[PDB]
RNA sequence: GGGAUACUACCCUAGCUGUGUUGGCUUUCUAACCCGCACCACUUAUCGUGGUGGGAGACAGUGUCAGGCGGGCAGUUUGACUGGGGCGGUCGCCUCCUAAAAGGUAACGGAGGCGCUCAAAGGUUCCCUCAGAAUGGUUGGAAAUCAUUCAUAGAGUGUAAAGGCAUAAGGGAGCUUGACUGCGAGACCUACAAGUCGAGCAGGGUCGAAAGACGGACUUAGUGAUCCGGUGGUUCCGCAUG
RNA sequence: UAGGCCCAAGCGACUGUUUAUCAAAAACACAGGUCUCUGCUAAACCGUAAGGUGAUGUAUAGGGGCUGACGCCUGCCCGGUGCUGGAAGGUUAAGAGGAGUGGUUAGCUUCUGCGAAGCUACGAAUCGAAGCCCCAGUAAACGGCGGCCGUAUAACGGUCCUAAGGUAGCGAAAUUCCUUGUCGGGUAAGUUCCGACCCGCACGAAAGGCGUAACGAUUUGGGCACUGUCUCAACGAGAGACUCGGUGAAAUCAUAGUACCUGUGAAGAUGCAGGUUACCCGCGACAGGACGGAAAGACCCCGUGGAGCUUUACUGUAGCCUG
RNA sequence: AUGGUAGGAGAGCGUUCUAAGGGCGUUGAAGCAUGAUCGUAAGGACAUGUGGAGCGCUUAGAAGUGAGAAUGCCGGUGUGAGUAGCGAAAGACGGGUGAGAAUCCCGUCCACCGAUUGACUAAGGUUUCCAGAGGAAGGCUCGUCCGCUCUGGGUUAGUCG
RNA sequence: UGGGAGUCAGAACAUGGGUGAUAAGGUCCGUGUUCGAAAGGGAAACAGCCCAGACCACCAGCUAAGGUCCCAAAAUAUAUG
RNA sequence: UGAGGGUAGCGGAGAAAUUCCAAUCGAACCUGGAGAUAGCUGGUUCUCUCCGAAAUAGCUUUAGGGCUAGCCUCAAGUGAU
RNA sequence: CAUAGCAUAUCAGAAGGCACACCCGGAGAACUGAAACAUCUUAGUACCCGGAGGAAGAGAAAGAAAAUUCGAUUCCCUUAGUAGCGGCGAGCGAAAUGGGAAGAGCCCAAACCAACAAGCUUGCUUGUUGGGGUUGUAGGACACUCUACGGAGUUACAAAGGACGACAUUAGACGAAUCAUCUGGAAAGAUGAAUCAAAGAAGGUAAUAAUCCUGUAGUCGAAAAUGUUGUCUCUCUUGAGUGGAUCCUGAGUACGACGGAGCACGUGAAAUUCCGUCGGAAUCUGGGAGGACCAUCUCCUAAGGCUAAAUACUCUCUAGUGACCGAUAGUGAACCAGUACCGUGAGGGAAAGGUGAAAAGCACCCCGGAAGGGGAGUGAAAUAGAACCUGAAACCGUGUGCUUACAAGUAGUCAGAGCCCGUUAAUGGGUGAUGGCGUGCCUUUUGUAGAAUGAACCGGCGAGUUACGAUUUGAUGCAAGGUUAAGCAGUAAAUGUGGAGCCGUAGCGAAAGCGAGUCUGAAUAGGGCGUUUAGUAUUUGGUCGUAGACCCGAAACCAGGUGAU
């Protein structure tokens, strides 16, 4: 309440709309892999199982921040393209579930 | 009980990063032939809450 | 000739056959229904119930829906500034003075304007330049038009006033629509919302021989959020799918 | 113990009634008038209704409105509003008709419009009563009864416009701003009173006009009687009072050993300054101050505070009328 | 460097209760009263009287945690003040009773109401009625008196309502 | 940058001005001071004027504004009018 | 004038005065909603230390209220601005 | 005639009062907030009425959802103050999913069959009885095929009604262990020496007790009883599978139009679910839903009924608990309480506790009419004497040391003689001739000695608190990770378990989406937000928000009742 004078959201106008049905994904980099062995192959569940991701919200994705310095081959969902390179350069492979 | 989140604010701003606030711009939507055509494209740049108004409306939109 | 009888609603002037049946007008009927309607019994009893006779009758009455009227009744409103209040006047924006040689600065302090206009009164390229004054003459208003010379903007500038203008920002002519699209380092103003100016970068254009100038008018007023609703495009989204 | 009287103006006819607790009156009632409604399950009223009053009445009756005995009277306007009636000219919602238009579908060319059969949402061509528009009437219905210039529709003239512009009778009035209008009477002296005048700021005929005998704890003016009302106060009788004995409250109250003058100061001082006066303590009296007591001012302003009433304020509504 | 109101920051004193530890108390606890004591403040001890059973200290922890003002609420008590008032009216004397008499009983005189200060009956009240006893409270004074207190008694209907 | 406030009735004096009447302890702006929220000394008393900003003791001293006859501390001082 | 009865608060009664309805009436009284609301008034309890304002623009059915800025305080940081 | 109606015999089925606290229906406000107010909100709240009950209500898909699906209903934690609604204002506000408590599916109508009576002529129909069966990737009847007490279940669906084997084993009973001295009026205290403990909980006793009393732990115990618990006589249900071709599968119903209400949804596209008025269908090649409507897909099969548990409240009862009160507190009420008292009435509504261990409660004498007292006496104490523990201040008095009748006063303060006294013994105390200075406090104000407010005095009581959420500071733990909620086990604790969820580890964009980048843009350009580490859990303080929200205070509004003495 401004004392009368027309409140800041009132002058505003509002602008947008939400999608009910919104894909979310759970983010992983580079420089998290990192922790794993050279040839192991990571999964959703082995994600899960060491801790690296709390919850697959509707899949899990690979984005390259950081850098790898391993090689293994990793099944996902989704991938970024400078991720899928930066596997695939060390050696590695992979795999849209 | 739980506070309540201003919903007409929360349907007009959204929350950045760090902490602020952006918002949509006033004096569109209405006659523009009495405008320019700088002052139309220039009035689609988004801009921040103010601090002075932040201080102010802080806990609407706590949920945010 | 003033229509107007080809074919065809078709027809006033016509009279005109009855039709599966349906849908309106007016009468007449009665069993629905109604009679604070008459007699007779329950009865002890004018309520009420029942039989008989009379009235009225598919109207009335009642329900639902719609329209009109409705201070009879109800809920509410009926602004602020103000040398108390009231009456009066005013409420936004622009320009001067007040304003004390930066900016800013009040009063029911002193003066005035705006709520637009323009397809040229915009852009560009070329050219051009005051009134007034006398002088002097057909006209002559003495002065309109015409002609020589001083005139310093006292000319003129769409619109108030102020700041500026011969780079003409004033006056004409030729082309033309930059009165474009998307951005804009950075700055002014500012409580917020807002408002103001911008070099320059891409794109694709106009004028000009060319350098180059053009993101509306000499500048500063010529509006007003948000919600709601309407119109056109869209790469967007949605319901299990389309 | 047991009526003061006379003369003259207003108002109201009279008897009556009224604001328990500041108003008894000119205010209300009244008997008489007038207008309007109502044909009986009357109208009107109470109630959601059923049932009731009206009325065990029936237009010489009942309800409502205005006026207010009696006497003489009661003028002009139907343009506007209301009420009544009529022509019915035209406008409409719900409603009956569905002519046509589209979303969709094996349906038809599979690059594509019979929209076909169908499921579906829109849809005028018509009418559809009230109301509304229009016409007439109605003023003891609501209301109105003059502008302009000669002049203070004053006198007569015109015009302005709508529908008309004040008849009788009253008139410095319970009404007259200028105003103590002017003239006369009454008084030694008359802003009142009486009578007369009309220049009615702004009288006027049933929100009745004018007049009226009788009546009035009514208003008003003058006179006689009478008196301590007064010149002008005096004396007496009781009760309070005062002294004594018994009994014994209350309002109020920051603490108090609480003077006056001139100044000062929130602009009016017991308390401040400078001076003046003043031995301590009582009783009877007075009322100038303590802005004395009493009551969170009732006048005035404010509050986006309340309540009551009004209407051509907004929004609704019981209810009524019509389909 | 250190004046200070709205106001911001900080450090502390006290009150009731709880935990733990360690203590005081009929050789007298808390409360109350007095004192010439200690601390920069809130405030803390000691001594003596009174009182006659519970209470401190240390550290931490929880709060119904501190009053001089609200025309505040509740109780006590003042001031005004020995003041105003003691509610319309004729009493006087003698005798008596009694601790005590203007005020109670008896007697004489006097006076008042008298279409009433009289006598009945309803309503209403509900034992205020009658004998004794009583003077603490009530009685606007007093009181030996009383509609007050205590004890005990009292209302009789075929015809009255 | 953030946490927490309070405030939106202002007054006089001096100076620059409008208004008013070259009136107001008037009113409205601007520039400074003081009061507000500031005790102390002076102006007789006197929020706003002059001096000057109180941590606490002292029966110590130097000064400011204003003063030195008595009230009531200090010159009945000097010199010249 | 008495005794029995009747009319009840969005209501009644009124020879009409806003008059009466249990010492009250422009809408009675008791309970409850209810700790209604109160931008208004009053009040709000122990001590010391440090710092220390404002009474102003601007908007406001706004004017004795409120919001943001100004000016106060506390803490981090930059670090000559 | 017939029944109404009327008249008898039998039964006792109901009324009223609920604890209207909880539950279900009907009816239904206003103050208030929106800084006015009308949609909205307060709120389907308060009040009123009716029903039942110990619980009530709901409840077994014409569902929820779109996975490869799911468990009838109800309740708790989350999802989430999200999605959405909204003068898009104030504000209102889900659901699915997931994790958990408790866990239960049973019966009708209709088909069909076999009998019974009347019409009819026993053919059919009607109706009565009995079987049979009540569900969808379709169930049942008819068509097809071979089995029943194996299990055994009274919380519905049948029942042992059973010898049924501690109601709580409940009134009740038993229940270990101490002496002495000192002070004392009296010891439980001090001193010293002993003891019991499945009992050191608590309270009384002349003061503070494990061993004095009542008791406690524990043991033994009976009626109404059974704990309602274990084979428990009877009785139970050992299933009959395929196609479903034909028949049946809830009518003035579903559904629609109009007007309304309820659903988080503001009445409208209302999808979904209810009321009133008008219309009004389909029948398994059917019908309904999946937020207008059409088609394809997925799920289901309405118009019939019953149903325990987990859940809600407490006028009550039994046993207990408290960093709850301790007589102005705490119930209005510790006592004579919903009583004195007020009011016509509805209704409102107080004040008021304490002798002492023991009544041993003052024999007797004296003054006095008595009340009162003075002695004596009881007692530890009588200034403990019933107006009885302690006994504050205001207020009222009596005695005294200093002082005062020439003096102008916010009553004190600094100085200071004289007089009197003699301490928590320290450059002491009391009084005050006289001199100087000096206009109370609080609130409100530009400014108050103010003739502006408030207070007669004294005492007592008397105002930023708690819950939930947000934000920010401090503390601690862990750290690319941090953390549990409900529930369960446990002493109404700590703790343990419980990973559905929450925050963070990556943002930008309306969104699809992309990703250390993204958005814009035609373009990567330019610019905006971002990257180029640190969070998270509990707690402390400050502030805010929702609740009465620091306290007292209106005029008034509404609902239900009371009054014409
Ligand atoms: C007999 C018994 C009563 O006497 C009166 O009424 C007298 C006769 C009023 O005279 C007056 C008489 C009359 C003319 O006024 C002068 C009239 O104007 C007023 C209303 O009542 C008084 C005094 C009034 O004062 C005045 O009230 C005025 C509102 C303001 C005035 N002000 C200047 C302080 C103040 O003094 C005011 C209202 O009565 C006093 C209040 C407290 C009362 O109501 C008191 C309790 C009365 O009941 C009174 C004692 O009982």
């Amino acid at each position: 309440f401004e004392g009368g004078q027309l409140p800041l959201f009132r002058r505003l106008p509002k602008r947008g709309f939400t999608n009910i049905n919104r894909k979310e994904y759970a983010i992983v980099n580079l420089d998290q892999l990192n922790k794993f062995e050279d040839g192991t192959e990571v999964t959703p569940a082995l994600l899960v199982e060491s801790g690296v991701v709390k919850n697959e919200k509707s899949g899990i994705k690979i984005l390259g921040n950081g850098s790898l310095d391993k090689k293994l081959t990793v099944k996902a969902h989704k991938f970024s393209a400078s991720a899928a390179e930066a596997i695939d350069a060390k050696g590695g492979a992979h795999e849209v579930i | 009980p739980k506070m309540k989140t201003h919903r007409g604010a929360a349907k007009r701003v959204k929350r950045t990063a760090s902490g602020q606030l952006k918002r949509s711009r006033a004096f569109t939507s209405h006659l523009f032939a009495n405008k320019s055509t700088k002052q139309k494209r220039q009035l689609r740049k988004a801009r921040l809450v103010s601090k002075s108004d932040m201080k102010r409306v802080k806990q609407l939109l706590a949920y945010k």
